[PDB]
């Protein structure tokens, strides 16, 4: 739960998103990449619990509907379905 | 009151005489009902009712402030601001506390365009001197406030450790939300920086050519307080103030060099040899007595230090001002006042009580505050402890490889191992641990923060930004 | 559908910032604070208009 | 140029305000006046009589141990 942020930084560094994280201007785009830990009870495995998210703050949180605290959480369930694959 | 008397003399008495008395003396068919009609037509009744409503509002305010005697922001601490709030509730409203009454009246009269025009002209007339004071405080940092009215004021009527206050009662905006506090403190900081710039150069005013960002006078207070107009005005004033202040420090004071010397004194940056020299000349005293023993004659330490300072560079104002001191509290007990650590669990070595400090001279104590100086001092005490134990292990290695008693090959071929070999192995482990801790600290925390600060003053824009980088570096170090 | 956790990178950043802020607040408190509160003990008068008794 | 004030408690500090390094924004000796010359002469004479081997007849004298006397009395 605290190695995951370092894992995320490294994955962004070990992937095509490294041109975005190490950009002089668009680093703020990846600054919003955060992970969330689901709650499916005891005896779960990090595979069916770990999900990615994106923490948007204004003005963008007003324009881009991401997993808002009381919405349908479209991005989260889509990410679960593709996480299976 | 001047506008009230001018209204009376030039409008009320003019109406009275030139209409009522001239019709009472020259106009037949005049009568009391026509008297009241004339009064109602010339608007004199409406304008006088407006003035009397404002007077009654000021009177109820005075009465509340006379009876309500049962009375009693972290941003001023989040920033390096030796400024307090003056929560005094004065007996009569002043300045902003009356401009707010007038704005409230203009609101309560929305729809009566004649009353709104009258009250707006009244506000534009009354607030002219307040706009003058605010313009002066925003473009030259001058505080000419003989009637205790402005948002802020200097204490202390040598005289450089000035403390500002903020009269909460006379503020223009209530200072409750976050943008209002941002604007208030931006005004305060603009004035403070401009006063600093003006006091350093020993000039009475800052020439208008000292920056490309020129500020105009406030010629309409109602418009200024309409909306974001005040925010932009204060933003321009703050930009000009920061530009001039940073020009002054980075060119006339060489603040880069002052920070370099402060990092050489307290961080060890590019100054390891000076610390080693200090230790070699003072290796015996910093371990003596495990304390100051009965106010021990540790004045010899101060004499050694002043002797070294005599041979220090004269153009290094900071080392000329460096004062070696012996604080009665150990470094861990000093750290316990800010961090979740635990004190000793008996006197403990004198270097644990050794410390340094500098009375940073004005104006350099505006950016280099006392908080960052305490951080420098604690960091230097820790660095001195580390370098001191490293020098201990250095001279121990020296005595282990220069005393033939230890190089001697012998010792029953059993004593040699269980004594000398175990000693050398434990000493090697101690040396590796100490040197590795010092390496990690110096080149992964201290070096990182020095490099960050160095990045900050590569074409900066705000003095508060430089203060923030400095304090954030020292906090990253002290919270490491 | 589930009571997921708060962000992780944001959570740890907040923890670090809170450590720094606690340190800075303790440091300010040790320095008698940089902001305080006052009441005014004295008032102006003018030698052109001076007074002594009623 | 750095006129430092030093106090008996060891605390020191710059005298007044730190002037900028000839900062310029727009575009003749510095000698001494009468009171300054007399202050220089009196400072010379005091510095000579304040020296430990001249200071006598006061309580501000530090006494030399192993004699218990002020140094000028011994000399």
């Amino acid at each position: 739960n605290y190695k995951l942020t370092r894992v995320l930084q490294e994955a962004v560094q070990l992937s095509s998103l490294r041109h975005l994280m190490n950009s002089p201007r668009n680093s703020s785009v990846i600054n919003g990449l955060d992970a969330r830990v689901l709650d499916l009870g005891h005896g779960s495995v990090g595979w069916d619990v770990f999900t990615l998210d994106y923490i948007l703050y204004p003005p963008l949180s007003l324009v881009l509907n991401v997993n808002r605290p009381f919405g349908r959480k479209e991005y989260l369930r889509i990410f679960n379905f593709l996480w299976r694959f | 009151a001047y506008e009230i008397r001018r209204f009376l003399e030039d409008v009320y008495l003019k109406t009275l005489v030139e209409r009522l008395e001239r019709d009472f003396n020259k106009v037949p068919n005049f009568s009391i009902r026509e008297l009241e009609q004339i009064i109602n037509e010339t608007e004199v009744n409406k304008q006088m009712e407006l003035l009397y409503n404002i007077y009654e509002e000021i009177f109820r305010e005075i009465e509340e402030r006379r009876t309500n005697q049962s009375s009693q922001n972290e941003s001023s601490l989040h920033l390096r601001l030796m400024v307090a709030f003056d929560t005094t509730v004065y007996p009569v409203p002043k300045g902003g506390a009356i401009l707010k009454i007038f704005q409230q009246k203009i609101l309560e009269n929305l729809g009566d365009r004649s009353s709104v025009m009258f009250l707006k002209k009244l506000l534009n007339n009354i607030s002219q001197d307040y706009c003058t004071m605010l313009y002066e405080w925003l473009t030259q940092g001058i505080l000419n406030d003989p009637y205790q009215e402005f948002m802020t004021y200097d204490d202390l009527e040598r005289a450089w450790d000035t403390q500002y206050f903020i009269r909460k009662d006379v503020l223009l905006r209530d200072c409750d939300s976050e943008e209002d506090k941002n604007l208030l403190f931006k005004m305060l900081r603009t004035g403070i920086l401009l006063k600093v710039v003006r006091a350093s150069l020993q000039i009475p005013t800052i020439p208008s050519n000292s920056s490309d960002i020129t500020i105009q006078e406030i010629n309409d207070f109602a418009d200024l307080m309409e909306g974001s107009n005040l925010e932009l005005y204060v933003d321009k004033c703050y930009s000009r103030a920061n530009e001039i202040f940073l020009k002054l420090f980075f060119q006339g004071y060489d603040l880069i060099n002052v920070l370099k010397h402060l990092q050489q004194i307290f961080l060890g940056y590019q100054s390891g040899h000076n610390v080693l020299k200090f230790l070699t000349k003072n290796m015996g005293e910093l371990t003596k007595h495990y304390r100051n023993d009965n106010n021990a004659n540790y004045d010899k330490l101060l004499q050694n230090f002043e002797l070294e300072r005599q041979s220090e560079n004269p153009n290094n104002l900071m080392r000329q001002l460096l004062m070696i001191q012996f604080d009665t509290e150990t470094l861990p007990q000093v750290l316990s006042h800010y961090l979740q650590i635990y004190p000793e669990v008996t006197p403990k070595s004198a270097i644990y009580h050794l410390k340094f400090d500098i009375n940073i001279p004005y104006p350099l104590n505006i950016i280099i505050s006392r908080t960052c100086m305490i951080k420098y001092q604690i960091i230097l005490r820790y660095q001195l402890v580390l370098q001191y134990h490293s020098r201990l292990l250095d001279e121990t290695w020296m005595d282990l490889n220069k005393t033939p008693s230890w190089k001697y090959r012998g010792y029953s071929h059993t004593v040699k191992r269980r004594i000398v070999r175990a000693t050398r192995v434990l000493h090697a482990k101690m040396n590796h641990f100490i040197k590795t801790i010092m390496e990690y600290f110096n080149q992964n925390v201290i070096d990182k923060e020095v490099y960050s600060l160095e990045k900050c003053y590569r074409n900066p824009t705000l003095a508060v930004a430089i203060q923030n980088e400095l304090e954030g570096g020292l906090t990253n170090i002290m919270t490491n | 559908d589930v009571p997921m956790s708060q962000p992780l990178k944001e959570q740890e950043v907040r923890e670090h910032q809170m450590k720094k802020e606690r340190f800075d607040r303790a440091l300010e408190s040790k320095l008698l604070g940089k902001r305080h509160i006052t009441y005014a003990n004295s008032d102006i008068s003018n030698k052109e208009l001076y007074i002594n008794e009623i | 140029q750095f006129d430092l004030i030093r106090l008996n408690n060891g605390t020191i500090e710059l005298n007044g305000i730190l002037t900028p390094k000839a900062e310029v924004l727009t575009k003749i000796e510095k000698t001494l006046n009468i009171d300054e010359l007399e202050s220089v002469h009196n400072t010379f004479l005091t510095n000579i009589l304040s020296h430990k081997l001249f200071a006598t007849n006061t309580s501000e004298i530090s006494v030399g141990d192993y004699s218990g006397q002020p140094y000028p009395t011994s000399l």
